[PDB]
RNA sequence: CUGACUGGGGCCUGUAGAGCACUGAUAGGGCUAGGGGGCCCACCAGCCUACCAAACCCUGUCAAACUCCGAAGGGUCCCAG
RNA sequence: CGCCUCCUAAAAGGUAACGGAGGCGCCCAAAGGUCCCCUCAGGCGGGACGGAAAUCCGCCGGAGAGCGCAAGGGUAGAAGGGGGCCUGACUGCGAGGCCUGCAAGCCGAGCAGGGGCGAAAGCCGGGCCUAGUGAACCGGUGGUCCCGUGUGGAAGGGCCAU
RNA sequence: UCCCCCGUGCCCAUAGCGGCGUGGAACCACCCGUUCCCAUUCCGAACACGGAAGUGAAACGCGCCAGCGCCGAUGGUACUGGGCGGGCGACCGCCUGGGAGAGUAGGUCGGUGCGGGGGA
C-alpha cells in the first residue's frame, strides 16, 4: 500500500478526534470510507457520436482507473432510448486509488469550480452517504482545456460506514471537504 | 432473502443430489478445510476428513490435498469408491481442487 | 487489477500559484493549477478577496449632515 | 346513479338468489336502518329514487347511508329479435339483495323522521322491508 | 346482430394420472400437466412439456414439501 | 417459415449428401450455414454447409 | 369371481359456502400528492376551502373468466363383501 | 367453419348453445446445448446537465418484474440476466405410457454410433409449457444402386431424404 | 449421556420482521496483504490465493420481548352426500350423516437427525 497524505491524515488526525467526539466503544465502530463511485450519466452520446471512448479516456486519468459502461435498463420515448444502449460509465474507486482521487479532489478541483461556495451540506443521505454533482470535468488537474472537446460533468457518491447523517459529515468534514453551511 | 452465496450453494448442490451420488461436500473456512461425504437418502456423514482434525500444518493449498487423500483412505476402507464432488459455495479451484486431486489420488472415484 | 487497460499512476507534484506544492499520485508527474485549498477565499478563513464594503450603503451613504434642524 | 366506473368483464351470467345475505347484515353506520325481506336484482335507478325520496323527507339535514351497490349488469335482448345471434346489451345495472341485507341507514335525524323517510324510502322498493334501529347487537358485531 | 366471440380450444386432458399407492411401471405417466405444479422427486423423470413418469417400476407416492412444492416418487418394489 | 425465412438442407462436405433440412432467416443469417454434423455416410461429424431446398 | 353396489385405507380436486391476501369493482370516513375555486400576488412564495379527487388507512361490501381459504361429494388404486 | 388460452364446466376426465372474453397461421443461428457467474419490480433518501421515468449511491423490498407474441399454468433453490466453449435444432433405434371410434397427436427411460460442454456428478435427440397447421393422390430435386419385359445397357420405376 | 461451536440435512413461518442483549479461549467471520493460482463488462466489493497484528464494529451463533407477521381452538353457523316436505314462483323448511370460512379464546421470537471440533 501507498503512503498517501489523505489516507495518512484519516487514521492520525481524523480517526482520534472522531473518537473523541463521538466516543466509540470500538476500533472498527469508528466511521471509515468504503468507497467512492465516480458516474457520468451522459446519454449525450445515446446515438450521435457514440464514441465516449472519449470520456472514458477522461475518466481514466481522473481516477486512474478505466471505467465501465451501463446501458438502460428499459426502451424509453422521450429521451429516445432503446434498451441496451450505451448511456453512462462508472468507475468505482476503492482504497488507495480512492484517497488519490479524494486527495485531488479536495486539494484541487472543488477549488477550481467556478464560483465555488462550499460543498452541499443538505446531500447527506439519513444512513450517512454523500454524493455530489459536477458540472464539467475541467475541475481534475489531469484534463487541460487542450484536451477537451465538450464540457460533460459527473455523479460522485462517497460511501461510508456510518449509520447516521451527523456521524458521516464529522468525518468528511474532518477529512476536509470544504461545507458551506 | 437470499444471498448470492446462498443461491449459489443451493444451486450447486441441488443437481449434485439429483444424481443420488454419495457426495463429498467441502467446507472452506479463512484457515481450514472440512470434508463430509454424506448420504442424502439417510441424512448421514459416513466419513470425515478435517484440517483441524489432522491438526494439519501450513501452506493451505498442500493442506488441502492431504485431507484429500486423508478422506479417501479412511473412505475406501468403508467400502465407499463413487461419489459426487460438492463445490459448495466454492468455485472448483484453489483449495477446493486441491481437495477434490486428493481424494483423487486418494483412489475415490469421481 | 487488469493488465493493459489501466493508466499508471506515479507520484505526481501539483503545483498551484500560491507557490504551494502537493505530494500525491497522478496520471501525469508535474501538474500546474491555477488555485488550491490553501490559496482558496472560501478555504482562506474568509478572505473578502475585493469586497470589504460592510454593504457599504445605503444608510451608510454619508454626504451628508449639513440639511437643517 | 349508481354505476362502476369501470369493469373486467360487460356482461355477467345471471347466477342464483337463494340463501340469506352474506354480510351487510347488521347496523353499521346511522340509527335506523332498512333491512331486505325478500330477494330481488334492485335496480339502480330503484335505488335513486329511495334516495331521493329520503333526502325529500328531510328536506335539509340527516345523513342518508347507501349500503347496497348496483355493480351487476342487466342485459336485454332488443325488441322483437329472435332468440339467439348472442347476448343481449346491458341495460342498467342492479345490486343483489338477499334477505336480510341493510340496505339503506339514517343518521341525524328524530326517530318519527328515520321511520317515515325509511317507509316511503320502502315503497320504491320492490320488495318487503322492515325498518329497524340500532341495537347491542349492531354494536357487537 | 351476431357474435364475435364462440370459439375455444380442445381440452388437453390435464391432471394426474397415477395416484399415490398405485402400481407404475417404468415409463408410466404419472402426471400431465403445465408448468412444474408437481416436481419431480425420487425415480421420476420430467419431459419437456412438465410430463412425470416412472423412471423405475414400482409405487407411487406424492409428498408435499410446503414452500419446495408437491413431488411424485416412485418407490421401488 | 416466409419469405424471409426459409427452408434449406445441409450437404455433408466430404460426401455430398444432403443429410438434415433445417430452417434460417435470410435477412439476419444470409451467410450460407456452416455446421458441424454427423453424416450417417461418413459415420463421424462433417462440416454440412447449407445448400438449396 | 374378476361385475354393479358396498366397507376400510391412501392419493387427486378448487365447486357450495366463505373470504378480500391477489385482479378488479365499491359506500362512507381519515389521512394526503394532484387538480377546481376563493384570499393575496406577479418579486415568487403564501394562506383559506362544506369543490372534484390519486396512493395509503379504517369501517362496510361485490365478482363466471378474483381466491388467503374451502367443504359435502366426486374420481382412482389397494384389501375385503 | 381449422388451431390455442380462460370462463361457462356442477372441486377427477369429458361436456352444448349464432353463450361470455381473447389469441394463432409466426419466430429465434440464438431466442438452441453445456459450464460458470449474476437477481427483480417497486417505494423512500441522496446525486451536474437530467425531467414521473435515462445512468450512479444508500436503505427497505419473496416476487407484484422478467420469461419474443393471447391467456393460463409455471418459475429467482430459475424457466429470468451476463459471459466462455460449442451445433444433441444428432444418426440408428426405442422399454413403457398419456390421449383416443379411426387416423392422428403427445411424453419418453435406456442401448449403439459419432460428438458438445463440464474437474466431475452429469447434462444435451431444439426453444418454461400449452397455438404457429394439412391425410392421401399426382409431380419436382438430392441420394441409393433395388427392379430393368430374350440378353447387355438405356427408358421408366422402387427405396431413403426433401 | 450434557454444554458451546462448525458442517450438512429434515419438518416448511409456532421457524419470519423488528427492538434489546450477549459471544471470540475454541470455531466462524470480519481482518492483514495481492508475490503466486485465480478474478473485476471498472473495482482483491465478489471470486481467488498467501497470511495471523487486531476486532467481534459488520456478519453469524445463542438469548430475551408479542408491535407487525405466522399459527389457531372450542362453541355456533353457512354449505352439503342421502332421505322428506312446502311454495304459482323468486325461493323455503324437516330428518340423517358430513361440516366450513370469518371471528373469539389462545399460541409462537422454532423443533429435530447425522458427522466433526472443543468443554465438563
Ligand atoms: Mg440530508
Ligand atoms: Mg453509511
Ligand atoms: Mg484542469
Ligand atoms: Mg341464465
Ligand atoms: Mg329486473
Ligand atoms: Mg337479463
Ligand atoms: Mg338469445
Ligand atoms: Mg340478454
Ligand atoms: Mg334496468
Ligand atoms: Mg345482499
Ligand atoms: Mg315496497
Ligand atoms: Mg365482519
Ligand atoms: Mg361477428
Ligand atoms: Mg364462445
Ligand atoms: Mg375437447
Ligand atoms: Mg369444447
Ligand atoms: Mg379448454
Ligand atoms: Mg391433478
Ligand atoms: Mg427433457
Ligand atoms: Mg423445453
Ligand atoms: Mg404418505
Ligand atoms: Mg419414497
Ligand atoms: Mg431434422
Ligand atoms: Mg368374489
Ligand atoms: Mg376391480
Ligand atoms: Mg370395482
Ligand atoms: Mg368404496
Ligand atoms: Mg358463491
Ligand atoms: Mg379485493
Ligand atoms: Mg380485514
Ligand atoms: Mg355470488
Ligand atoms: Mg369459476
Ligand atoms: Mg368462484
Ligand atoms: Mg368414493
Ligand atoms: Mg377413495
Ligand atoms: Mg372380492
Ligand atoms: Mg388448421
Ligand atoms: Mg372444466
Ligand atoms: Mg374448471
Ligand atoms: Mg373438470
Ligand atoms: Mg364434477
Ligand atoms: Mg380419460
Ligand atoms: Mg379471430
Ligand atoms: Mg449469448
Ligand atoms: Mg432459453
Ligand atoms: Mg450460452
Ligand atoms: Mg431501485
Ligand atoms: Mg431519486
Ligand atoms: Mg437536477
Ligand atoms: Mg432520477
Ligand atoms: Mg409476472
Ligand atoms: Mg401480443
Ligand atoms: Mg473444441
Ligand atoms: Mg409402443
Ligand atoms: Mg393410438
Ligand atoms: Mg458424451
Ligand atoms: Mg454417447
Ligand atoms: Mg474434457
Ligand atoms: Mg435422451
Ligand atoms: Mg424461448
Ligand atoms: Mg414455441
Ligand atoms: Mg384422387
Ligand atoms: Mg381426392
Ligand atoms: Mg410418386
Ligand atoms: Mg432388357
Ligand atoms: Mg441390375
Ligand atoms: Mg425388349
Ligand atoms: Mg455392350
Ligand atoms: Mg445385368
Ligand atoms: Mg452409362
Ligand atoms: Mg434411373
Ligand atoms: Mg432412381
Ligand atoms: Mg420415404
Ligand atoms: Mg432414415
Ligand atoms: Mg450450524
Ligand atoms: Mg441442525
Ligand atoms: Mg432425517
Ligand atoms: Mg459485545
Ligand atoms: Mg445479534
Ligand atoms: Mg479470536
Ligand atoms: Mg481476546
Ligand atoms: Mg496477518
Ligand atoms: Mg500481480
Ligand atoms: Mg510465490
Ligand atoms: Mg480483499
Ligand atoms: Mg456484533
Ligand atoms: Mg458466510
Ligand atoms: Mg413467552
Ligand atoms: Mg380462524
Ligand atoms: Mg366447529
Ligand atoms: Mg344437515
Ligand atoms: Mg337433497
Ligand atoms: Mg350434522
Ligand atoms: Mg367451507
Ligand atoms: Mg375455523
Ligand atoms: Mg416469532
Ligand atoms: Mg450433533
Ligand atoms: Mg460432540
Ligand atoms: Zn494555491
Ligand atoms: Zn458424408
Amino acid at each position: 500500500p501507498l503512503d498517501v497524505a489523505l489516507k495518512r491524515k484519516y487514521y492520525e488526525e481524523v480517526r482520534p478526534e472522531l473518537i473523541r467526539r463521538f466516543g466509540y466503544q470500538n476500533v472498527w465502530e469508528v466511521p471509515r470510507l468504503e468507497k467512492v463511485v465516480i458516474n457520468q450519466g451522459l446519454g449525450e452520446a445515446k446515438e450521435d457520436a457514440r464514441i465516449l471512448e472519449k470520456a472514458a479516456q477522461e475518466l481514466a486519468l481522473i481516477t486512474g482507473q478505466k471505467p465501465a459502461v451501463t446501458r438502460a435498463k428499459k426502451s424509453i420515448s422521450n429521451f429516445k432510448l432503446r434498451k441496451g444502449m450505451p448511456i453512462g460509465l462508472r468507475v468505482t474507486l476503492r482504497r488507495d486509488r480512492m484517497w488519490i482521487f479524494l486527495e485531488k479532489l479536495l486539494n484541487v478541483a472543488l477549488p477550481r469550480i467556478r464560483d465555488f461556495r462550499g460543498l452541499n451540506p443538505n446531500s447527506f443521505d439519513g444512513r450517512g452517504n454523500y454524493n455530489l454533482g459536477l458540472r464539467e470535468q475541467l475541475i481534475f488537474p489531469e484534463i487541460t482545456y487542450d484536451m477537451v472537446d465538450a464540457l460533460r460533468g459527473m455523479d460522485i457518491a462517497v460511501v461510508t460506514t456510518a449509520e447516521t447523517d451527523e456521524e458521516a459529515r464529522a468525518l468528511l468534514e474532518l477529512l476536509g471537504f470544504p461545507f458551506r453551511k | 432473502r437470499l444471498t448470492a452465496y446462498e443461491r449459489r450453494k443451493f444451486r450447486v448442490r441441488n443437481r449434485i443430489k439429483r444424481t443420488g451420488r454419495l457426495r463429498l461436500s467441502v467446507f472452506r473456512s479463512l484457515k481450514h478445510i472440512y470434508a463430509q461425504i454424506i448420504d442424502d437418502e439417510k441424512g448421514v456423514t459416513l466419513v470425515s476428513a478435517s484440517s483441524l482434525a489432522l491438526k494439519l500444518k501450513g501452506n493451505k493449498t498442500e493442506v488441502a490435498r492431504q485431507v484429500g487423500r486423508a478422506l479417501a483412505e479412511k473412505a475406501l476402507a468403508l467400502g465407499i469408491k463413487q461419489v459426487a464432488f460438492d463445490r459448495g459455495p466454492y468455485k472448483y479451484h484453489g483449495r477446493v481442487k486441491a481437495l477434490a486431486e486428493g481424494a483423487r489420488e486418494g483412489g475415490l472415484e469421481f | 487489477m487488469k493488465e493493459g487497460i489501466h493508466p499508471k499512476l506515479v507520484p505526481a507534484r501539483i503545483i498551484c500559484g500560491c507557490g504551494n506544492v502537493i505530494e500525491t499520485y497522478s496520471t501525469k508527474p508535474e501538474i500546474y493549477v491555477e488555485v488550491c485549498s490553501k490559496c482558496h477565499p472560501f478555504y482562506t478563513g474568509q478572505q473578502r478577496f475585493v469586497d470589504t464594503e460592510g454593504r457599504v450603503e445605503r444608510f451608510q451613504r454619508r454626504y451628508g449632515d449639513s440639511y437643517r434642524k | 346513479m349508481l354505476m362502476p366506473r369501470r369493469m373486467k368483464y360487460r356482461k355477467q351470467q345471471r347466477g342464483r338468489l337463494k340463501g340469506a345475505t352474506k354480510g351487510g347484515d347488521y347496523v353499521a353506520f346511522g340509527d335506523y336502518g332498512l333491512v331486505a325481506l325478500e330477494p330481488a336484482w334492485i335496480t339502480a335507478q330503484q335505488i335513486e329514487a329511495a334516495r331521493v325520496a329520503m333526502v325529500r323527507h328531510f328536506r335539509r339535514g340527516g345523513k342518508i347511508f347507501i349500503r347496497i351497490f348496483p355493480d351487476k349488469p342487466y342485459t336485454k335482448k332488443p325488441l322483437e329479435v329472435r332468440m339467439g345471434k348472442g347476448k343481449g346489451n346491458v341495460e342498467g345495472y342492479v345490486a343483489v339483495v338477499k334477505p336480510g341485507r341493510v340496505m339503506f341507514e339514517v343518521a341525524g335525524v328524530t326517530e318519527e323522521q328515520a321511520m317515515e323517510a325509511l317507509r316511503i324510502a320502502g315503497h320504491k322498493l320492490p320488495i318487503k322491508t322492515k325498518i329497524v334501529r340500532r341495537d347491542a347487537y349492531d354494536e357487537a358485531q | 346482430g351476431s357474435t364475435r366471440n364462440g370459439r375455444d380450444s380442445q381440452a388437453k386432458r390435464l391432471g394426474v394420472k397415477r395416484y399415490e399407492g398405485q402400481v407404475v411401471r417404468a415409463g408410466n405417466i404419472l402426471v400431465r400437466q403445465r408448468g412444474t405444479r408437481f416436481k419431480p422427486g425420487k425415480n421420476v423423470g420430467m419431459g419437456r412439456d412438465f410430463t412425470l413418469f416412472a423412471l423405475v417400476d414400482g409405487v407411487v407416492e406424492f409428498q408435499d414439501r410446503g414452500r419446495l412444492g408437491r413431488y411424485v416418487h416412485v418407490r421401488p418394489l | 417459415a416466409s419469405e424471409v425465412r426459409i427452408k434449406l438442407l445441409l450437404e455433408c462436405t466430404e460426401c455430398k449428401r444432403r443429410n438434415y433440412a433445417t430452417e434460417k432467416n435470410k435477412r439476419n443469417t444470409p451467410n450460407k450455414l456452416e455446421l458441424r454434423k454427423y453424416c450417417p455416410w461418413c459415420r463421424k461429424h462433417t462440416v454440412h454447409r447449407e445448400v438449396k431446398i
